[PDB]
């Protein structure tokens, strides 16, 4: 009952040394610049993450013209809030509605919209989620505490190409007149993957 | 490649365990491995399709047991040797054979602009679209040993074109030095029953998959 293949298993005991050896090699050969690498790490540790997507969602909730632009051209839409680039070059936004619940996965690897959600969590990239989401989405969602009504369609999107998906979750009831900022606080990472719903006030 | 990475529809992987309050990087060594990817791609040492297929080619048990960034580490240690960028000995010893012969393309001055820009796989011109949204299509039964993006679970199955995304590089050729051969990519919608049969399905649920034009034929 240890973790073995769910993404959270323990790495080899010597892994840090192996990594240091490769890094030293690549630096010695002049293939990589450690100062640039530090900036990449800072970018994904501190600058890029689900708070980006949450702003996008909150704006679409309060501004129907923005929502329309966003659904017509995801990349241009998210760029309006300054989000763009690596692993979000060609974005498609998936609108949840009372009739349709969207959720995405990458069965073949780990493809995920970095500019709006940051780097994916380990579970998203691991075999349990990837194998089962396309065959038994209701069973998987139940493990996250999410039960979709039997009459509501679930659409599972497998990210097999270079389009990247993000879910525009439905605005919770009872949030009349909330500012974009208060609305954004409700928008969880799971709600933008489709594996959860926004927080209910 | 019909490898262990093609997970869709597999049984036996168990519950989706999720770590509460998971950090972006769970170990320090992961930061190094993650940041190496953009640096090496910027050099043009390999492309992303080659990168994916390198992971696909690792030993199946290794793929299963390895944490995510161990898969990337594997690519750097092996694909760089295959591409002639490093030698096997350099990789084994961690010692360069002959000093600073290269210059890093990813420098501090361009990190922000490069990460904010990325590199779209969309292309201006390519093969004409054979399908329109609404068309019923069947996924061809192909079983290449090389890189492909048609999951095994879709092969031979019939779905409905629901989006034409326009023209993109073809990974099957780009991963193997055969050029980009750009063509249309469509989102294709499959019913749960079509993919998994009467028993293993739910009447409402659909699975959308992004598939290249020549992966398909008219239903
Ligand atoms: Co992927």
């Amino acid at each position: 009952h240890d973790h073995h293949h769910d993404g959270y298993q323990a790495p080899p005991e010597d892994i840090a040394l192996r990594v240091k050896a490769l890094e030293s090699l690549l630096i010695e050969k002049g293939l990589v610049d450690p100062a640039a690498m530090d900036l990449v790490v800072q970018t994904y540790e501190h600058k890029v993450g689900p708070r980006n997507g949450a702003k996008v969602v909150a704006k679409a909730w309060v501004d129907p013209a923005y929502k329309a632009r966003l659904l017509a051209d995801g990349t241009a839409g998210i760029a309006e809030l300054g989000f763009s680039g690596v692993q979000g070059e060609d974005m498609v936004i998936l609108e949840n509605t009372p009739a349709v619940h969207n959720v995405f996965v990458c069965t073949l690897c780990s493809c995920y919209p970095w500019p709006t959600l940051g780097l994916p969590p380990a579970w998203y990239k691991a075999a349990p989620y990837r194998s089962r989401m396309v065959s038994d989405p209701r069973g998987v969602l139940a493990e996250f505490g999410l039960v979709i009504p039997a009459n509501k369609e679930i659409r599972v999107w497998d990210t097999t190409a270079e389009l990247r998906y993000m879910v525009l979750p439905e605005r919770p009831a009872g949030t009349e007149a909330y500012s974009e900022e208060q609305l954004a606080e409700l928008v969880t990472r799971d709600s933008m993957i489709g594996t959860g719903l926004p927080t209910q006030p | 490649m019909n490898g262990i990475h093609d997970t869709g529809g597999a049984h036996g992987y168990g519950p989706v365990y999720r770590e509460p309050n998971e950090p972006v990087f769970r170990y320090d060594w992961e930061k190094t491995v993650m940041s190496l990817l953009p640096a090496l791609l910027a050099n043009g040492n390999f492309n992303l399709d080659e990168f994916r297929h390198s992971i696909e080619r690792m030993g199946p048990a290794h793929y299963l047991e390895g944490t995510y960034y161990e898969l990337w580490l594997h690519v750097f240690e092996n694909l760089l040797v295959e591409k002639g960028v490093l030698t096997a000995t350099e990789v084994a010893t961690g010692k360069a054979a002959s000093g600073k012969t290269a210059t890093p393309v990813l420098t501090p001055a361009i990190v922000d602009g490069l990460l904010s820009t990325g590199a779209s796989a969309a292309r201006e011109e390519g093969a004409r679209a054979r399908f329109a949204v609404g068309d019923k299509v069947r996924v061809l039964n192909k079983n290449p040993v090389g890189h492909t993006r048609m999951p095994r679970y879709t092969r031979g199955k019939v779905g409905t074109v629901v989006i034409d995304h326009g023209v993109f590089v073809t990974p099957d050729t780009a991963a193997h030095g055969k050029g980009e051969h750009p063509q249309h990519v469509y989102t294709v919608s499959f019913t749960s029953v079509e993919l998994w049969g009467q028993d293993a399905s739910s009447p409402k649920d659909t699975i959308r998959v992004d598939l290249w034009d020549d992966y398909l034929e008219p239903a």
